Order: structure tokens, then sequence, then C-alpha cells
């Protein structure tokens, strides 16, 4: 009866944790495997058999690995700063749709509005507990992204909303039943990408990180523990963001297997992507949102205004 | 009394609120960060008040925008300060 | 074809001369790819395109 | 820092990130390659060749 | 809510436990003054990372304060489409949409979303 | 129940808000709080929708001024107080202590939940909250968002012309 | 960008098969010498290096098309780095350098 | 489209799956070649012309070896 | 395993310091680990130095409790600001169950090189026998604690991020030494 | 020196066997920690990461290792940047007086366990540069070393045999059986 229905809840949330965290750990090896063959390389091969066990011969080494206790770092919150940015990482999939219900979730894309935005203080605590000049500048690069991102965010998911008509993302799934979201709002699924790559801090939007212009950016001072943690969590925020393409423009038919394929291959395409372009450069991108993204974002706020007006005379 | 019940926690930390914006801290910040403080117990309260009303808790987005505002232009002030005084010190500035 | 804003002598390539230019039928074409992410495309099918090669790795030390 | 090859040491005065000055410490590679050729004949300092502009 | 409090509590539980099992599985040896030194490519730091650092994105900064409560008032909209006189829905969103791009693109000719030069 | 523990911890973390010096200490606590408050408004009300709201908005507010304090205040000191540690540990048992032996029907609020609401209410079977962000864009309320607007507009004008953008970036010099 | 870097060091690692095969090291050759370089290439080099110079044209080409027209590497570029002639002259500049401003000189 | 009949070819001079397996776990891949010859040391060396130059010829190491 | 023994946090009780009789009926004469190092080699190219017994002392003979007050002045954990006390150890059995506790669950090694056995050498008076040759029979020229414990500790300061300007930390009072009659009064 | 056995000698011989501990530990607690050494070997094995360092002209032939010829990256080995995820340094090219503090402190921010590769002449022995004025002779005066790659530049093959063997190297460390008899 009810005394029974929050245990399944609790079951539910541990199998989508281990589950997430085990693909986190097998998507870094496709994307290994798939950007060595981009590139003309053949991708790791040799561990065990054929390559398949390589990230788990990986997370070996980054635990029994010593801790780094830097010197001029306040070393609480320079050790806490991983915990809470694996944490928001995987917080953020109790959101996720199912049918078969795991959280009812009215306000659902606005949850999905907090959580991401919390995403940057662990960036940005770490960047300065660390106290090195890069993981600073890594840290204040991190925290323009948002100041990029986050307005331009919230409009496109307005659009998207206008369109179903509630927050709750399972209406989604019966609006994309005859076709899909992707043929009427082609250019936001575009945009939309592009707004998906800052979030997770990806090439062209590499900055957090910022190889090759910071050493390694807020990662710069962290090791064998922490810097893991650090990992796992971004590439949780990466198969996150990747179903939520999924759902958004892409049927939404969760408990269909093709949702999955699906899911997938937009986890190739964030791969892809990265095997493509050069980084952006640091000012192009916040001006890129302000100047050309939330302009044309708001431009079609009025065409669906417009349109759901137009629609609503009808029906 | 229900004032006590159901309203005394939220004005004991309002006025807990003050008490930070008044002490003597070095940086102008300081007085930022006590004041959305304040604004953050003034719309747990108003809240309240809204509630007993069936339907009017509307009025929380006009509360919130007037708390942005009052925040980003004492944000702007803290700004001008810097390009006069150089630093924001509350012991710099002439006591008068 | 646009001009070039500067005459070529003989035994010289010039690398940025054409100039641009200001027919709506180009603007329109410029246009196109700089609001459909046009040039990136083929970038996109260049890159994807290669997935299709055999890699040219060597099964070292075999 | 990986962009600098290994050599170059970019003191640079940065005001935020734009850079403001920029001193180029050199010398990290410098291997005294032409005091040896005068020890060594002909022949013997065509090698040294090679490893400038590698 | 109550519901996702727990598990919001039983997930950092698990987080940390991860890396209280790193914390000892890790090797261990006698820390150095130099292995805790900062990095900062080798060669000894001029300058502490808690010097000032300078902003250029400022206007920007405070910009993207209000813009964001803006985006409090433009949310609302759909929730009461079904509900709300049309005339009246319809004439105040144009007119908020509207409002913003002129704000915005006021700014942008004058030269204000331009960074600090 | 958790509301009584909701209120010993937005008491609890703001004693120490009023110990806090340095400007991140300040933050930090002010960051926890803005959770608790959000949280805590929300189980008084039909719906969470303000206290999404409201937590979306701060934390806009909380990135900007690390941008400031990082920029202005960046070198200053934390002194953990033991007077304090002990103290809000002290009271923050004690406070849990009285929630378990609490007569918690008489210490919940009277405000009327979503489910507290009779079966009969036929206006509490629309959708979340249909009604009640209904007349902030309904004759005559409408005009009140509008004059916001311009408010917020005119506001942006204020920033601008503070501001001078054009005479330099800010240091702490 | 990454796949540059790869798409091109295979053709380069081709390149140095025939500097390998004729100094009999892939670095450092240390061929060419006063009286000129100090062994014939060996027999039927010549063919393999008109094999992989019938080849290079194409290598190039996705190259560029990745790189030259993309948005993204114009922006990273574009009036970075301006060397107007009248300073490039003065400063001992040369090659490239000197030809990017617009100087006709190539020794 | 029809790599699988390589596959099972592949297979047959292996020995079965067991055997396919193993060669599989040891050389990290599965090819299709000439015995050249022997050494005296257990060595088998293969050729095929239809890889490219590079994986052209390759080497099997003894079995006592192992790893 | 001396200067971080007492630099650790284990030895603490979240600012503190039990030591036995606060220290103060302990007097130590620590040696410069090179200089022991020194007297090693050079008593092995000396066969002279064959079949004899050598003690390793250093120049100068403290109290326990005043090198301890010294570090944390070196480390900048005064007691003003940092909130350092010394107890005495024999009145809080809590210390006692931490070495206790810690040797037995460790497997490798104790952690903060805290252990019931480390316990009792600090406790122990160092006992320099009359008429032993010392170090300085073998050549060696002994370190003072002053001119190199300020260096030692520098990694271990306290508020180590804070790039302090000149003169904001004034420089630490040096430690006293105990002398010959002093001990004899101190003991007694 | 130890030849190889012959084909007949060698028709007889066991098969070697994964572990180099072999299977004949006497206990169980000692085969537990034998086969739970292993697991840690493996791991440190698998995954090797360089740490980028590239200082001279054998640090293009530690390119070409990246390159699609020979792809390190097929035996885990991912270059990185931050000496503190770097596990292994790869000291490549001429270490100038100018650069040995630098080196030093680059190897010691390394956490442990850190192995160092000493690429081409230049490093291993002051090479070409061995008399000059300000070259460190051998980057072994500064840094242990745990492998030895001669050649100048190495070829990128000689280069892979090196990691190699370091990979071997790493596979028979005895931490954990080590620990035991201690
Ligand atoms: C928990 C203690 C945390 C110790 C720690 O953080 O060390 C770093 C740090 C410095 O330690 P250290 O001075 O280098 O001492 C080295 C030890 O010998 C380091 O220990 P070791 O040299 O003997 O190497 C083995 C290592 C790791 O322990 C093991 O080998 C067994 C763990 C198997 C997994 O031992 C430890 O780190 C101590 C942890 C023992 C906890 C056992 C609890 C068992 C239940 C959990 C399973 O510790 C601290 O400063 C404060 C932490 C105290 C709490
Ligand atoms: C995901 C990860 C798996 C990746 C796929 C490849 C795994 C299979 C493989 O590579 O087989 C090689 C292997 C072929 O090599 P082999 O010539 O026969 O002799 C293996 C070594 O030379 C002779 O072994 P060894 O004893 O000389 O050295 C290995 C050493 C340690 O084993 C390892 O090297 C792995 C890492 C350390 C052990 C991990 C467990 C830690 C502590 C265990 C003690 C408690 O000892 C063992 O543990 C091997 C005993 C087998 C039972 C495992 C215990 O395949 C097999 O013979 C058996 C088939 C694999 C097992 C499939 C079982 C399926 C069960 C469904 C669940
Ligand atoms: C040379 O030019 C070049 C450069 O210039 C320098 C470059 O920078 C680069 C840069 C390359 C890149 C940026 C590539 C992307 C790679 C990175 C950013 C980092 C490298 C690391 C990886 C790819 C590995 C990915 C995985 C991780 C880092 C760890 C993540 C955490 C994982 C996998 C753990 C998941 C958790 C789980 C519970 C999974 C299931 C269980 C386990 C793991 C348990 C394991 C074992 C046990 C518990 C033992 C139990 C035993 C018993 C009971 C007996 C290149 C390619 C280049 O060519
Ligand atoms: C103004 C806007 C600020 C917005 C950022 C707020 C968070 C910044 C906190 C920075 C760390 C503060 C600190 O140093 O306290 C140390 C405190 C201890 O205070 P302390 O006084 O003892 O530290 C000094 C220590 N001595 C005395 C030895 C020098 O340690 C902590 O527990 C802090 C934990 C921080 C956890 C990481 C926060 C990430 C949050 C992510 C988003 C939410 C999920
Ligand atoms: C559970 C135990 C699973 C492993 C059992 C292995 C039994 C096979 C015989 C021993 C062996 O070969 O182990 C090593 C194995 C294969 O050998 P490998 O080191 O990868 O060399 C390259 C091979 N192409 O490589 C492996 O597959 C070992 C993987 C074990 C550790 C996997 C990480 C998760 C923790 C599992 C516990
Ligand atoms: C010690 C204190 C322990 C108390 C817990 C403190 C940690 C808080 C973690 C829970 C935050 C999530 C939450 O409570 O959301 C509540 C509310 C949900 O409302 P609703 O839309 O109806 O969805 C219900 C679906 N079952 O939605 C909301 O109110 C907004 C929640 C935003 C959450 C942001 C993520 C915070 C992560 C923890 C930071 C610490
Ligand atoms: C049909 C609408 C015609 C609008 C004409 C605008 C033509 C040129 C726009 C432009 O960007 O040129 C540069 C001009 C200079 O403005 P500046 O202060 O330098 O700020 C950065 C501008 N990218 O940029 C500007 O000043 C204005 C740029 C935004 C104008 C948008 C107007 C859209 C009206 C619909
Ligand atoms: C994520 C995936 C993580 C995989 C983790 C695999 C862990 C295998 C554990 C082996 C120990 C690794 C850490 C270590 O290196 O400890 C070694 C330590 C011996 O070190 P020591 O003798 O003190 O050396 C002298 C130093 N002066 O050892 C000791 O002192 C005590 C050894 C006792 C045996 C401990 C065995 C622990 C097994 C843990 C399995 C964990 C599974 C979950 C992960
Ligand atoms: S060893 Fe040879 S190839 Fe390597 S850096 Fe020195 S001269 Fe260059």
């Amino acid at each position: 009866m009810f005394y029974m229905e929050f245990i399944l809840s609790l079951i539910g949330s541990l199998l989508l944790i281990i589950c997430v965290l085990v693909s986190v750990a097998f998507l870094t090896l496709l994307e290994r495997k798939v950007l060595g063959y981009i590139q003309i390389r053949k991708g790791p091969n040799k561990v065990g058999l054929m390559g398949i066990p390589q990230p788990f011969c990986d997370a070996i080494k980054l635990f029994t690995k010593e801790q780094t206790y830097p010197l001029l770092s306040n070393y609480l919150s320079y050790y806490i700063s991983p915990i809470f940015s694996l944490f928001l990482s995987l917080f953020v999939w109790m959101c996720m749709p199912f049918f078969v219900k795991l959280y009812s979730f009215n306000l659902g894309g606005l949850f999905f509005l907090c959580c991401t935005s919390l995403g940057v203080y662990t960036v940005m605590v770490a960047g300065w507990s660390s106290n090195s000049n890069y993981a600073l500048l890594g840290g204040l690069r991190a925290v323009a992204q948002t100041i990029s991102y986050e307005v331009s965010l919230a409009l496109i998911l307005l659009s998207f909303i206008f369109l179903i008509g509630s927050y709750n993302m399972i209406y989604f799934f019966f609006y994309q039943v005859y076709m899909w979201f992707l043929i009427i709002l082609f250019p936001m699924a575009l945009v939309w990408v592009s707004i998906s790559l800052a979030e997770t801090n990806r090439t062209p939007f590499d900055f957090a990180e910022g190889e090759s212009e910071l050493v390694s950016g807020f990662n710069v001072e962290y090791s064998s523990g922490g810097f893991a943690l650090i990992f796992m969590a971004e590439y949780a925020s990466i198969l996150f963001m990747s179903m939520l393409f999924c759902v958004i423009f892409l049927g939404c038919d969760v408990f269909n297997l093709l949702f999955y394929m699906k899911l997938t291959f937009i986890s190739f395409v964030f791969i892809w992507v990265r095997g493509t372009l050069p980084r952006f450069r640091y000012d192009k991108l916040m001006y890129l949102a302000w100047k050309c993204f939330l302009s044309f974002s708001l431009n079609y706020l009025l065409f669906f205004i417009g349109f759901k007006i137009l629609l609503f005379s009808l029906l | 009394m229900i004032m006590i019940l159901y309203w005394s926690l939220p004005m004991i930390l309002f006025i807990l609120g003050l008490f930070c914006f008044v002490s003597n801290r070095k940086h102008l910040l300081s007085m930022l960060l006590s004041l959305e403080f304040i604004v953050l117990m003034l719309f747990f309260m108003l809240f309240i008040y809204l509630n007993m009303l069936n339907y009017e808790s509307y009025f929380s987005m006009m509360f919130l925008t007037f708390s942005v505002c009052e925040g980003a232009l004492g944000l702007s002030i803290l700004v001008s300060m810097i390009r006069t005084h150089g630093n924001d010190y509350f012991q710099s500035f002439s006591i008068m | 074809e646009p001009k070039d804003i500067v005459e070529v002598p003989k035994g010289y390539v010039y690398v940025n001369n054409k100039e641009l230019s200001m027919e709506f039928a180009d603007i329109t074409d410029r246009a196109a790819s700089t609001m459909f992410f046009g040039e990136l495309l083929r970038g996109f099918a260049v890159t994807l395109a290669h997935i299709f090669k055999e890699p040219a790795t060597i099964n070292y030390p075999f | 820092h990986p962009a600098a090859h290994g050599v170059l040491r970019l003191v640079l005065e940065l005001d935020g990130e734009t850079v403001m000055r920029a001193d180029p410490h050199i010398g990290l590679l410098h291997r005294g390659t032409e005091k040896l050729i005068e020890y060594k004949t002909y022949t013997q300092a065509l090698p040294y060749f090679d490893r400038l502009d590698y | 809510m109550f519901s996702i409090i727990f598990i919001a509590l039983l997930i950092l539980l698990i987080t940390t436990i991860v890396m209280f099992l790193a914390s000892i599985l890790s090797k261990k040896a006698l820390i150095d003054r130099e292995k805790s030194s900062p990095f900062e490519c080798g060669f000894d730091p001029k300058s502490s990372s808690r010097l000032p650092f300078s902003l250029r994105f400022f206007l920007i900064t405070i910009i993207f304060l209000i813009f964001d409560v803006e985006i409090a008032l433009i949310l609302p909209m759909i929730i009461i489409m079904k509900y709300s006189n049309i005339m009246i829905w319809t004439i105040t969103s144009i007119i908020f949409i509207l409002i913003l791009l002129i704000g915005l693109y006021h700014e942008w000719n004058q030269g204000m979303l331009n960074w600090s030069n | 129940m958790i509301q009584l523990m909701l209120y010993s911890l937005i008491i609890t973390t703001s004693i120490i808000f009023l110990n806090m010096i340095h400007p991140l200490a300040l933050g930090l606590t002010l960051l926890i709080q803005t959770i608790f408050v959000c949280l805590l408004t929300g189980l008084m009300t039909k719906s969470f929708w303000y206290s999404y709201i409201l937590f979306l908005i701060f934390l806009g507010g909380m990135l900007v001024l690390f941008i400031y304090v990082t920029s202005l205040a960046s070198n200053e000191m934390f002194n953990l107080s033991m007077k304090l540690t002990l103290f809000s540990s002290l009271i923050l048992i004690f406070m849990l202590i009285l929630s378990f032996i609490m007569d918690k029907t008489s210490s919940s609020l009277f405000l009327m939940n979503n489910d507290m609401q009779s079966i009969i209410n036929m206006n509490s079977y629309f959708m979340e909250n249909s009604l009640s962000l209904n007349k902030l864009y309904n004759f005559p309320t409408n005009f009140i968002t509008i004059l916001l607007m311009n408010y917020l507009l005119i506001t942006l004008i204020v920033i601008v012309k503070i501001t001078k953008l054009f005479k330099g970036p800010i240091r702490m010099m | 960008a990454l796949t540059p870097f790869f798409w091109l060091f295979e053709e380069r690692e081709k390149m140095m098969e025939f500097y390998e095969r004729v100094s009999g090291a892939r670095m450092h050759a240390a061929y060419i010498r006063p009286g000129g370089v100090s062994l014939d290439m060996p027999l039927g080099l010549m063919d393999d290096i008109y094999e992989f110079a019938s080849k290079f044209a194409e290598r190039l080409d996705e190259v560029e098309d990745v790189l030259t027209t993309n948005r993204i590497w114009v922006q990273r570029t574009e009036d970075i780095g301006i060397v107007t002639a009248e300073e490039a002259l003065n400063y001992g500049f040369s090659g490239v350098m000197l030809r990017g401003s617009g100087i006709k000189w190539d020794l | 489209i029809n790599r699988l009949t390589k596959l099972f070819q592949m297979v047959r001079e292996a020995g079965g799956l067991k055997q396919a397996y193993l060669k599989l776990y040891r050389n990290d891949d599965l090819k299709i070649g000439t015995l050249v010859g022997i050494d005296k040391y257990g060595n088998k060396y293969f050729e095929n012309p239809y890889y490219f130059y590079g994986r052209n010829r390759w080497i099997e190491f003894a079995p006592h070896v192992n790893m | 395993r001396f200067l971080r023994y007492y630099a650790h946090i284990w030895r603490r009780q979240f600012r503190s310091m039990p030591l036995w009789h606060k220290g103060e009926k302990t007097v130590k004469q620590p040696v410069y680990v090179s200089d022991v190092a020194q007297a090693i080699i050079n008593a092995a190219k000396d066969p002279d130095s064959a079949g004899r017994i050598y003690q390793a002392v250093g120049p100068k003979r403290y109290q326990l409790s005043e090198l301890v007050d010294w570090f944390h002045r070196l480390m900048r954990k005064d007691q003003k600001r940092w909130g350092y006390m010394r107890y005495d150890m024999r009145w809080d059995p809590t210390f006692l169950l931490k070495a206790k506790l810690n040797s037995f669950i460790c497997p490798g090694t104790p952690i903060g090189g805290l252990h019931p056995a480390r316990i009792e050498r600090e406790a122990v008076t160092d006992k320099v026998l009359t008429g032993v040759p010392t170090l300085e029979d073998l050549g060696v020229t002994l370190t003072t604690m002053e001119q190199q414990v300020p260096w030692e500790l520098r990694p271990y300061r306290a508020a180590l991020y804070y790039d302090a300007e000149l003169g904001e930390f004034e420089t630490p009072s040096p430690p006293k030494c105990i002398e010959a009659r002093d001990e004899l009064r101190l003991f007694a | 020196q130890q030849t190889l056995p012959v084909a007949e000698v060698a028709q007889n011989l066991p098969k070697k066997g994964y572990s180099p501990f072999g299977t004949k530990q006497s206990s169980v607690a000692e085969w537990s920690l034998a086969r739970l050494d292993d697991l840690l070997n493996w791991g440190r094995k698998g995954s090797i990461w360089p740490l980028t360092f590239g200082l001279a002209c054998c640090a293009v032939e530690m390119m070409h290792i990246a390159a699609p010829r020979y792809d390190m990256d097929r035996y885990g080995v991912v270059f990185r940047a931050s000496p503190r995820q770097a596990d292994v340094i790869i000291v490549a090219g001429t270490l100038t007086n100018k650069m040995a503090p630098a080196l030093r402190k680059v190897y010691d921010q390394m956490p442990e366990p850190r192995w160092v590769i000493s690429m081409g002449s230049c490093a291993n022995g002051g090479g070409y540069y061995h008399y000059s004025y300000s070259v460190v002779r051998g980057c072994d005066r500064i840094i242990p070393v745990d492998i030895y790659v001669p050649g100048c530049p190495p070829t990128a093959e000689a280069l892979m045999y090196g990691v190699l063997q370091l990979q071997k190297k790493v596979k028979r460390m005895k931490t954990l059986q080590m620990w035991y008899r201690k």
C-alpha cells in the first residue's frame, strides 16, 4: 500500500543512480573510441578484451593514487567541492520523466533550471579553494559562462513549454506522438545543442577546463580522489543533457527501446562535435549569448505567442 | 499566543538581519551580503500573509522585482565607489 | 566572382585579395550559411566520413 | 604549460585576462651550441645544425 | 518534496562515502614542502591568487541580475493562458517582449554590451 | 516532523550568520539558508512554484556578488570559533530534542496546504498554479506588471549611467 | 581543434619514411653535406615520393574544409596579432611574417 | 555485409570459439594470413597482401610466453 | 617524527595540546638530523672512533613546554587568535584512548605518529651523561634549533593562504633555554 | 647472455601464466594479497598518463607516438597537462641548468606512485651537449629515472617499446605482498 510505495521510489533512485554511474564510466570509453575513430586512430583496444574494461581499469588508478593537500588552499572547501559537483550531477536525474512513476515533478522544467545553475558553484568554489592562479582563472572563466548561457537557457525552454502547455515533462510524450518537435524547432534544436555544450563546458565552449589556455583549468590542483569525482560529475552532465534533448526533440518514448538508441546517438554527437570545432574565444561566447541568442530566443516567443493564440482560436 | 507560535520566528530572524546591516565590518560588501539576507526574511513573512489569502501569492513577483533592483542598484553604487576612492572600506570614507 | 582589391603581378599568389560581393544573390548566400550553421555543416560531414576508413594504426609489437 | 612548447617562459602582466606586458624569458633551452662548434671539426659540427630548428 | 529530500540526503551520503574510501584506499606517502606547493608551471609563484582580480564584464554582470527577474514574469505565461482574458494576456505579453528587446537593442547600440576597453 | 527541524536549522544558520566576518563565509551561510527558506515556504502553500522562482532569482545574485567579492575582498581571513561551534551545536541538538517531544499538531502552521483544502473546493482541481498567478496578467492588476517593465527598463538605464563603463575596469587599487 | 593534428601527422609519418630511407634516421638525417648529399637516393625511392605527392592534395583539402571556412577558426585568428609592414622591416622579421603583411619577398 | 563469412573462417583455423577467443584475447585482433615460416623458437610468421602495408606481415609469439 | 608529531592534527584536541605535566618537567636536547648524519660519516672516516660510545645531543637544553610554545608561535598558531592551549595530559583520559585506538586501527603505520610507545618517548627527559664523548669530539658543529626550526615549520604555518603584507606577522620570540642550575630547581 | 629456449625444450615448458607471482602461495592470506596485488598492478598498468613535457627535439617524436601510426592511446596512455593528474613524466630533451629547478618541482608535484622515463641521449646522459657549460649531464642527476630509452631521437617504436617496459615494471610491483612480510 502507501507504506510500500515510497520503498519503490528509493529503489528507483538507487537503481537509476548506479546505472547512471556505470554508464558514465562506459561513456568515457565511448568518448575515447569514437574520438579515436574520427581521428584516424584506433582508440583503446588492448586492455582486457578489445578495450571494453578500459574505464574500470582507470577507476583503479585514480583511487589508489594519493590525495593532494595543497599548501595554500582552504582544505575543507578544497576537499568538499568534488562531493557537491557529483551530487548535483546525479540529483538532477530524479526529474527525468518516467511513465512508471518515479517522481511526479509538476514544474519539472523549472527543477532543471535550478539544478543546472548550481553546477557552477562547485566549479567556482573548487577553483577559488585551490588557491592557484590558473585555478582561479578557471573558476572565473566558468562563472562568466553562466552569465552568458543562463538567461538564454530559460527563454529557449519557455518556447518548448508553450508548445506543451505545462512544465510537466510527461506532456512532451503526448505532443510528440505523430512527429518530432525537431521539425518545428530546427534552429532552436541547433541553438539548444549549442547552449547545452556551455552547460557541460565542452569544446567549443571548454573554458572551465580551458585546456591549452589554462594548464588544466580549475582541475589543475586536484588529484586522485577529488579529480575523479569532478570527472564523473562532468560526464553525468553530458549524459543527462543528451537525454533532455531526446525528450524534447526526439519523441520522448521513454518506455520504448529506440529512445535509448537515440540517447546514445546524441551522446555520440557531443563527442562528434568535440572532434570538429576549435574552442571559442572567452569573450566571443558572452557576446554570442547576448548579441544573438537572447535576441533570437525572444523573437520566437512572439512567434509562439502568436501561434498559440491563433491555434487557441481554432481549438 | 498566535503571534508567538506562528509569526515569532520570522520576526526574530528579521531583527538579526538588521543587526548584521549595522555591525562594523571593513568591506562595504558586508552590507550588501546582509541586505539580501533581510530581503529573504521579508519574503518569508510576506509569504505568510499572502497565503492567509486564498489566491494572492502572485504579489511575490512584485516584491522580488524590487528586491533585485535595490541589490542591483546597491551594487552599481559600489562600482562607482571604487572608481573614485579605489577601495570600498568603510573606514576610508570621510567620517562626516 | 568578386574582384581583387590589389592587382596581382606575375609569379605571386594572394590569399585574401578577393573582395566581398554586395549583390543580394551573394549576401543571402553568405547569410544563409551564417544563419543555419552552413559552414560548420560540411565540417561535420568530413569528420564523420573518417569514421568509415580503415584506421592507420599498427598492432605493435605483433 | 602545454602551449609554451616546454621552453618558453612568458612572465605575463595580466590585468584580468588582458595582457599589459609580456616578458618572454628565454634560455631554458640554451645548450651552448655555438661554443661547442668552436671545438669541433667542420664535419663533426654538421649534426649540430640538425638540432637547430629541429 | 519529503521523498526528494530523503533521497537527496541518501545520495549525498553515498557520494561522501566514495572519497572516504578514496582517502583510505589512496596510497599514503610523506608530504613534502614542495609536493604541496602550488602548480604554476614549475616556477615559484610571484603573486598570490587572492590579489584583486580586475573585472571587465562588470556591466554585463549587473544586467544579468536584472534580465533574470523578468524571467520570473514570463514563465507564468503558459500556465495562465487558458484562464485569462485574451486581449489583456495578448497585449501585455507582447509589450513585455518588445520592452525587453528594445532595452537590449538600445544597450547593444550604445555599446554597453561590449566589454570594457 | 521536518517542519520543526527546518525551524531549528534556519534559526541555527541565522545565529552563525550574525557572527560571520569573511564575505565568503557570509555567502556560504546565506546560500545554505536560501535553500531552507525556499523549502519552508513551499510547505505552507498550494505549490512550490514560488520556491523555484525565489531559488532561481537569488542564485543569480549569489554568483554576481562572488565576482565582486573575488575582486574587492579577495584577501581576507577565516577564524574557527570554538565558542560558536559548541554554541550552535549545543542549541541545535537542544532544539532538535524539542521537536521530537513537541505537540507538533500545535506547531503546524494554519495556512492551508493544497491537501488541507476541502474536497468540495471546486477551484482546487485546476492546474497547480492557474488561479494564483492568474490576475498578474488580467485587468486591472496587469498594469502593475507593465509598470514594473518600465521600472526594470528604466533601472537598466540607471546602471549604465551610474557605472560609466568607458572610464575603465574595476580594480581594488 | 584536434583532428587536423592527427589527419596531418599521418602524412607526416609517411614523409619521414623518405628521410629514414635515404639517411637511415627518421629525424636528424645528417644527409646534406658540403660536397653535396652523402649518398645517392635508394633505387625506387622516387616512385614512392611520387606516390605520396599524388595523394597529398586530397589530405590538405579535407583539413582545409574543416578549418579554413570554419566560422570559429576565423574568429580565433582574424585581426589577432596585426603586423604593419613598416613595423616588420624594422624588426628583422622574415618569412611568412614578412609576406603575411603584403611584402613581396622570398629568398 | 559479408564480413561474417570471413569471421566464421577465422574461427575454423582458430579452432572454434574457444580458441578464437584466446586468440583475440592475446593478439587483440583476428587476421587471415598464410604461414610464411617458423623460426627456431616457435614464432610463426604470417603474410597477407590484403591488408595495407604496415599490417601486411605479422608474427605469432610462441604459446608458452602467453603474455 | 618530532616536529611533525607536535604539528599534526591527531596530537591536538581541536586546538589544544595535552602535554605531560604541561611539558614543564621534561627537558630535551634535540639535534638536527644533518649533524647526526655528519657524525656517522665522520666516525666512518676515522679508526680512532672505533669501539666507543658517542652521545649526539644539541647545543642547548629546553623544557618541552618552552619548545612547543615556540613552534606554535612560528606556526602562527598563537593562543590569541588561533586558540592554542596546553592541558596537562594526566587530566584528560581521552587522549590516551586516541593512541590506543589509533595503534589498533591502522595496519601499516600509526597516523600522525601517535601511539602509546611514542607517548613515553615524549615524557622522558634527556639524560646526557657526563664524560661520554659528544659529536664535538667528532668535529661536528651543531646547528641550533633557532637556525633550522623556523624553516622546518614554514609549510606547517596556519593561515598560509593569506598573502600577508610585510610586517603583518611579527617575528616570534625565541625560546628560552634552561640553565644547568635551573634544572636543579625545576626538578627540586 | 641468457639466450631464449629452443622450440623442443620450450615445447615442454608450462604456459607462463599472467601473474608474475605465480599461484604457488602457501596460505590463503598470502594468496589473496597476491591476487589483490595483481588488481592494483592491472589498474596502474592499464592507464599510464604522461605529463606532456616535450622539452626539445625528442618532443616531436613524442608526438608521433600519439599519432595514428602507433597510437599510444591504444595502450591506455593518455596525455595530460597538470602534474597532479599525470602519473608518468617523459623527460624528452636537453635539461639545461635554467630548467633544472623547474623539472624538480614539476616532478615533486606529481603524486606517487610516479615513474620517470628518460627519452633520448640528451636526457639520458647529456647526449650531444654533454660537455656544455649549461647542461645538466643527464636527468638522473635531478630526479630518479625508471626507464632509459636510448636514441637521438628514439624511434617511435623505440619509445613504444620503452613504454611497454614500464608496463611490465609496473606489472611486477609487490606493494601489497611486501606489506605482509613487513
Ligand atoms: C599529444 O597531443 C594531445 C594533447 O596535448 C597535450 C591532449 O591534451 C589530448 C587530450 C585528451 C583528452 C582530453 C581525452 C579525454 C580524457 C580525459 C579528459 C581524462 C583521461 C581519463 C579517461 C579517459 C578515463 C575515464 C574515467 C575516469 C577518469 C574515471 C571515472 C570513474 C569511474 C570510471 C568509476 C565509475 C564507478 C563505478 C562504481 C563503476 C563500476 C566499479 C568500479 C569502477 C570498481 C573497480 C574495482 C573495485 C571496486 C575492486 C573490487 C575488488 C574486489 C572485490 C576483489 C590528446 C588526445 C592529444 O593527442
Ligand atoms: S637526444 Fe637527440 S633528438 Fe633528443 S632532444 Fe637531444 S638532440 Fe634532440
